[PDB]
RNA sequence: UCGGAGUACAAAAAACCCUCCGAGUGAUUUUAAUCUAGACAAACCAGUCAAAAUAACCAUAACAUCACUUAUUGAUCCAAAAUUUUGAUCAACGGAACAAGUUACCCUAGGGAUAACAGCGCAAUCCUGUUCUAGAGUUCCUAUCGACAAUAGGGUUUACGACCU
RNA sequence: GCCUAACGAGCCUGGUGAUAGCUGGUUGUCCGAGAAAGAAUUUUAGUUCAACCUUAAAAAUACCCCAAAAACCCUAAAUUCCA
């Protein structure tokens, strides 16, 4: 089965408090082949707040959205055309969940 | 092509060239198509036509054959009743 | 091996004059193999469902009612089940004329 | 089965021909066609068989 | 044609239930 | 790379979800029907109607009328209403029905149209014929006077002028007997008019007949500017369209500027713009009847040209542009051989030196 | 060799000992003419459409139809026919008119354009470690092991590639 | 196996300047422009056509190109075509 970043593998629910489910989810997780976390309503929409806010936060005017999309440097030569839509985010099956 | 004969010394024509083509004097070469006599009852009746033309050479093919003749067969013919006295020169060509 | 004859080369259809160009009588205007462009005024129709323009002109694309011929049994049956409001629309190619008809010249004043 | 490819005959005296592609199993075959010659629709009757 | 505004105006089958 | 529509998509409206409830056209012909409603509205993608010349599509027309009937809608209705069920009413008519034989009054029916919706018809056929289009130029008016023109061709034979009907120069060799209703304290102007075969300009009509101060019905009472002119198409072209124009003036008008000789059998001395003439005299004259007929060369024509305006006869002919070659080639590759005829000069041969 | 779909996402074109379906014809009668503007396609050969005009027929009467319709095919020469045509699993399908094995008894010309040895690349296979503990260990995960899996390295093996010779 | 130091068929002369799509070689100076492969082929170690290119010569538009325009279920970067 194929699994792109960004995709919800195994859902539980229940009477329970997240940190049990985390404890033992963390080692299903960790077996994954990908790189992965176990997490809660919460926390996940605690990580895409911080996601957004670190996006506006950004000190330095330059982003690889603004210098992809308008072609500076005549960059797009060495970009891919995904890349308009990943944003520097995603290279290959990776994810690096640092770069704004 | 033989470029020179052995008792002559001179140039010899492909006789087989003689014999399918036909070359009008502005230096335009005529011919059959390919293939009209065979097997015309599994032929579309617009194929068919299209086969019973008689059609120029592209210039490539032309020098190739001028190359493989030689001057006699150039030269300007005057036949009695010839079909193709009418073609042989050329009018209007702005090049 | 059990793949075989996959080889065949391309049979070039397409569409050959576009919008806006200029056109003599019997130029191939486009080449299908379905039906994807239909024929408009002053566009003729080849066995091959080829579209060429019948007279001098303009060629022009246009988006319009289809309305099928009754002789058609498929057609036919395609817009009986359609929903009360719904009218099938297609692309049509046309021919605006260029030159006029014909002009009246004096020949001679007895 | 096997078609044949028959020479066809004009009744109209004009000798004129074509061949046609028939049914082996069938009847010796019998149509109307246009003869150039006479420039008519008219009778053609099969003369020979050319081809199997 | 896909880039203009005027695509799959002659979209039908999703008119017509046949299968 | 999508765009976004502009407007409404065509058959956006309708809910895919649930199709075996939504009512369906079982009838190829209810769709064709709103197929053809469909494709009379103005949409916002290139269509047939736009490049194929709708003429000017939308267009605010300048009316120069007389103004329309008044008569009561409610009255009307009822007395209708009434009639029908007269009519309704017998068993005679039903049988008439049932069994396959009845006929209609034709006369009467025209008399009715000529009084009703006629005018609007007459309008519509002068608007194809493009009568407005070359006299007023914008203008549209509605013919609220009937106009009822003829020709006699004998002493028993009577050949009526309607609208866009085609008549024969040897009928017309006459002034033609003219009918309309008016009482007097009226006034009128008729106008016989040649729309095209004016020989110079292009842009230009001849007068025919002209005549002025009409009192009621009386045509020869009116003193007449133009004298009759029998049609004269020229050989070559086909059917000119000559133009019977009735306005009804109020005060009565005196023109020496338009008055023509009396023999008048000059060219240069008739010829005329319909929208001048207008102008001039818009304010007294309002057009009101209208009538007209197609024409084309015939045999007595000649006379005219020689014993009336002592011209030579010009004849034309209909040519067709020469047929299009593409440039001629060097080589001309794959081509029959009677490609070298097409650009051939004339055929003949030529021995250049020889 | 020929065709359809993908590869080749929207004009065209586009490869693989790439992925998948087919063709080497039936059946039928509407037996489907002549001539010619202009075009498509295209190295060439071959392929495709087609107005007007003639002639056929209702007395202003020219698209053979169906099977996914697309493919159902073959040049010159030469043979048979006599008036106008017909003939190739020429399927190595642009087609030599007609020809098989074997050589470690071999020869010449070349090739690192191409194999066997070795190197190099890579790491499927192989080898090491760590990560994770269900389980074995009487009880007890990690004394000794450790399935399902995870991360990273090594460059012994068998391959794979064909880069130096 | 042997047949005058090399015999899967001797040696010598002639045919002979055999024929090699294969390897090697190919001799003054300076200047102008300048090329990576579509098609057939007992063809893929080669040819012959195209496309590019060179040298002359005739011309007139040539690239660049905004709308408008190019399909039917879903579909991106973008193409085509043009003032
Ligand atoms: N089938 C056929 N064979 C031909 C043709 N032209 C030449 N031939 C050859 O002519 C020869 C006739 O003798 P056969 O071998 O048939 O008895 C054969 O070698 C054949 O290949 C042709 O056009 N068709
Ligand atoms: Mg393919
Ligand atoms: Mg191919
Ligand atoms: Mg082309
Ligand atoms: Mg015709
Ligand atoms: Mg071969
Ligand atoms: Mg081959
Ligand atoms: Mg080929
Ligand atoms: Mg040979
Ligand atoms: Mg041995
Ligand atoms: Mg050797
Ligand atoms: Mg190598
Ligand atoms: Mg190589
Ligand atoms: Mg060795
Ligand atoms: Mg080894
Ligand atoms: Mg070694
Ligand atoms: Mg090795
Ligand atoms: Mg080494
Ligand atoms: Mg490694
Ligand atoms: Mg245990
Ligand atoms: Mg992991
Ligand atoms: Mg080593
Ligand atoms: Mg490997
Ligand atoms: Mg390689
Ligand atoms: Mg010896
Ligand atoms: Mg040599
Ligand atoms: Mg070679
Ligand atoms: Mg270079
Ligand atoms: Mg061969
Ligand atoms: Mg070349
Ligand atoms: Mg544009
Ligand atoms: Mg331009």
């Amino acid at each position: 089965t194929p699994v792109k970043a960004g995709r919800l593998i195994v859902e539980m629910g229940g009477r329970c408090e997240f940190k049990e489910v985390q404890g033992f989810l963390d080692l299903v997780a960790h077996k994954l082949p990908f790189p992965a976390k176990a997490v809660s309503r919460e926390t996940l929409e605690k990580m895409r707040k911080d996601q957004e806010e670190r996006e506006r936060n950004n000190q330095n005017p330059w982003t690889f959205e603004r210098i992809a999309t308008a072609n500076m440097l005549g960059i797009r030569k060495v970009l891919s055309p995904y890349d308009l839509t990943h944003k520097g985010r995603y290279w290959g099956k990776f994810y690096t969940p640092e770069r704004v | 092509v033989t470029y020179f004969s052995s008792r002559k010394g001179k140039r010899k024509t492909v006789k087989a060239v003689i014999y399918r083509f036909l070359r009008l004097h502005s230096g335009l070469w005529l011919r059959r198509k390919a293939g009209y006599k065979k097997k015309l009852w599994k032929k579309t009746a617009a194929r068919k036509r299209r086969l019973r033309e008689f059609v120029f050479c592209n210039k490539t093919q032309s020098k190739l054959l001028d190359k493989m003749t030689t001057s006699f067969w150039k030269r300007r013919n005057w036949y009695a009743d010839d079909p193709y006295q009418k073609y042989q020169d050329r009018t209007n060509l702005k090049v | 091996s059990k793949n075989l004859g996959g080889k065949s080369p391309g049979k070039r259809f397409g569409i050959k004059k576009m919008e806006g160009h200029y056109v003599h009588a019997g130029n191939i205007l486009a080449t299908q193999r379905h039906f994807r462009w239909h024929p408009g005024a002053h566009v003729g129709l080849g066995k091959n469902k080829c579209l060429y323009a019948l007279e001098e002109g303009v060629v022009r694309y246009t988006k319009e009612v289809y309305v099928p011929n009754p002789s058609n049994s498929e057609a036919v049956d395609l817009v009986t089940r359609l929903p009360q409001g719904a009218v099938l629309y297609k692309t049509f190619v046309h021919v605006v004329p260029a030159k006029p008809e014909g002009t009246f010249k004096l020949v001679a004043m007895l | 089965s096997k078609t044949i490819l028959v020479k066809m005959m004009s009744q109209a005296g004009t000798g004129f021909s074509f061949n046609t592609k028939r049914s082996r199993l069938r009847e010796k075959l019998t149509l109307l066609h246009y003869d150039p010659v006479v420039k008519k629709k008219v009778l053609f009757v099969e003369q020979k068989k050319i081809r199997s | 044609y896909r880039s203009k505004p005027t695509h799959g105006i002659g979209r039908y089958k999703h008119l017509v239930k046949a299968q | 790379r999508r765009a976004a529509p502009l407007g409404p998509m065509p058959n956006e409206d309708i809910d895919v979800s649930d199709l075996e409830r939504l009512k369906k056209y079982r009838s190829f012909d209810r769709y064709r029907r709103r197929a053809e409603q469909e494709a009379r509205k103005p949409h916002w993608w290139r269509t047939y109607r736009e490049h194929f010349g709708e003429e000017s599509g939308p267009k605010d027309r300048v009316d120069i009328g007389l103004p329309p009937p008044k008569v009561s809608r409610t009255q009307q209705l009822l007395e209708r209403k009434q009639a029908l069920r007269e009519l309704r009413a017998n068993v005679e008519e039903e049988r008439a029905a049932r069994l396959q034989t009845a006929r209609i009054p034709l006369e009467a029916v025209r008399a009715e149209w000529e009084r009703t919706c006629g005018p609007y018809h007459k309008q519509r056929l002068a608007e194809y014929c493009g009568l407005y289009r070359d006299l007023f130029h914008g203008a549209t008016f509605v013919p609220r006077v009937p106009l009822h023109v003829a020709y006699a061709v004998g002493e028993d034979d009577l050949m009526p002028v309607y609208h866009g009907n085609e008549v024969t120069p040897t009928e017309a060799a006459q002034a033609p007997e003219v009918t309309y209703e008016a009482d007097e304290g009226s006034l009128w102007t008729l106008l016989l008019t040649n729309l095209d075969g004016h020989l110079l300009e292009p842009d230009a009509e001849y007068v025919h007949w002209l005549v002025t101060n009409i009192p009621g019905n009386r045509v020869t009472e009116g003193q007449e500017t133009c004298p009759y002119l029998p049609p004269f198409p020229a050989r070559g072209s086909g059917f000119h369209r000559f133009a019977f124009l009735l306005f009804k003036q109020d005060k009565r008008i005196d023109f020496s500027g338009d008055t023509r000789p009396s023999p008048c059998y000059q060219l240069a001395q008739r010829t005329f713009h319909t929208f001048d003439f207008y102008k001039k005299h818009q304010d007294a004259m309002t057009p009101a009847g209208l009538a007209f007929f197609q024409c084309r060369w015939d045999d007595s024509v000649t006379r005219v040209f020689h014993q009336l305006l002592d011209m030579r006869e010009p004849v034309f002919e209909f040519v067709r542009p020469p047929p299009y070659h593409p440039k001629q080639k060097r080589f001309p590759h794959r081509q029959p051989l009677r490609y070298l005829d097409r650009y051939r000069d004339s055929h003949e041969p030529t021995y250049g030196i020889y």
